[PDB]
């Protein structure tokens, strides 16, 4: 097993508990194709040798490289993406299946880059703490691209800079989110 | 509906004061409430039943709960719930039930108290504007501002699940009243169950211990 797959696999084991406390009315078991790449995009930022090339969107950076990779485990490791329509922005639930996480185990005991993931997992753990769930990791990607990747290091920067890739405000892109979102990315 | 209802009509942005606030809780913690005469929060006592999610009120107990300097310092446990519209994501996932609880809404019982009720009795409160345990929540209590504040029209929606573009919706109608401590029994005015053999219970311990409540059987508030 590659250590990004492996990745993968440990960032949906441990972000699905983080999830199930904060925001229990979502899935049990199934994380969202776009929740994963905003995992995965903090575990690139964590450890650039993985090597995603994020791209920004509309609901945040977001990886070809990462779907392929779960696409690849799909029925395996991972079921979810199913066979999907060429190059359409598709958002399933992706679980891990027991021999995934037979697999994940089997590798975080063995493996020569295990301590690697896990430092990676622990390092994006971290800096979602208290955003978990669909939203708040958008919240905090989108954010955290802006400000490393434009220089949109202060409030007013980073919410006009957060919405030009968004195209939304509302509630959820208002300045107090951002604001937020912006506070925890300069803590981490 | 949407489970927001107020006194007087319907609920309005500008009249926050009649908004109806709902606590739900288990049929068998009737009596323990009914013996102590309060709703009382979890770090008070641990309940005779539990239908929460245990991770979630773990949860709480570390989730800071300050809208001013002058609030006292305080966890989101050390307050009591009472989410404005009824028909909320906190109730679904006690329906849908986990390892902890399991037994749908049959026995859960709404304990319906008017905001003014609330600040007319000098308890400490405050609102947060969605899910209290999520690190982008504010919590206020000012209260000429709380139909802004509040995701109002959402609220009142039949209809509100998370879009692609809006993933934030069910945490918005997680919005809720925080009592600080304990609410006194006597200011519950409504009382909503899912089925009739509850509320026949509810009822019969009610009946002795007070009097002008209304009482209500709704399916629709529940899941």
């Amino acid at each position: 097993m590659t250590w990004g797959r492996a990745v993968i696999l440990e960032a949906m084991r441990r972000y699905l508990q983080q999830r199930r406390a904060m925001e229990p009315w979502e899935d049990p078991a199934g994380i969202s194709h776009l929740e994963i790449q905003k995992l995965m995009y903090f575990a690139n930022e964590a450890d650039p040798d993985l090597a995603l090339d994020f791209t920004p969107g509309r609901y945040g950076p977001y990886s070809e490289r990462v779907r392929h990779l779960l696409q690849g485990m799909e029925g395996a490791f991972t079921v979810g993406l199913g066979d999907g329509t060429a190059r359409v922005l598709a958002n399933q639930p992706i679980s891990l299946t027991t021999k995934g996480t037979d697999a994940i185990t089997d590798y975080l005991a063995t493996d020569a880059a295990a301590d690697r993931v896990s430092a990676a997992v622990d390092t994006v753990l971290r800096v979602i703490e208290g955003f978990e769930g669909p939203y708040g990791v958008e919240l905090l990607a989108s954010t955290h691209w802006v400000a490393t990747r434009e220089g949109a290091k202060e409030p007013a920067t980073a919410a006009a800079a957060v919405r030009k890739w968004t195209k939304r405000k509302g509630r959820i892109y208002s300045d107090d989110r951002i604001g937020v979102a912006l506070d925890r990315i300069l803590m981490t | 509906e949407s489970g927001f209802v107020a006194r007087s009509g319907g609920p309005d942005r500008k009249r926050p004061h009649d908004w109806i606030v709902w606590h739900f809780t288990h049929a068998d913690n009737l009596p323990g409430i009914i013996t102590a005469g309060r709703l009382l929060a979890d770090s008070a006592v641990t309940p005779t039943t539990e239908v929460a999610y245990n991770p979630v009120k773990e949860l709480r107990r570390h989730k800071v709960v300050a809208p001013d300097s002058r609030y006292p310092a305080s966890m989101a446990s050390d307050h009591v719930p009472f989410y404005i519209a009824a028909r909320s994501p906190m109730l679904y996932v006690v329906c849908k039930g986990h390892s902890g609880y399991s037994g749908g809404a049959g026995p859960l019982v709404h304990l319906g108290v008017a905001l003014g009720d609330i600040i007319d009795a000098d308890l400490t409160w405050c609102a947060s504007d969605g899910n209290a345990a999520a690190s982008y929540t504010k919590f206020s209590r000012q209260v000429d501002t709380l139909g802004t504040f509040v995701d109002f029209d959402l609220l009142c929606q039949r209809q509100w699940h998370n879009t692609d573009d809006d993933p934030n919706r069910q945490s918005r109608r997680a919005a809720a009243i925080l009592v600080y401590g304990h609410v006194p029994f006597e200011l519950v005015s409504y009382v909503c169950c899912y089925n009739t053999e509850t509320m026949t219970r509810v009822r019969t311990l009610l009946d002795p211990v007070g009097g002008v409540r209304k009482y209500v059987i709704k399916p629709g508030m529940y899941y």
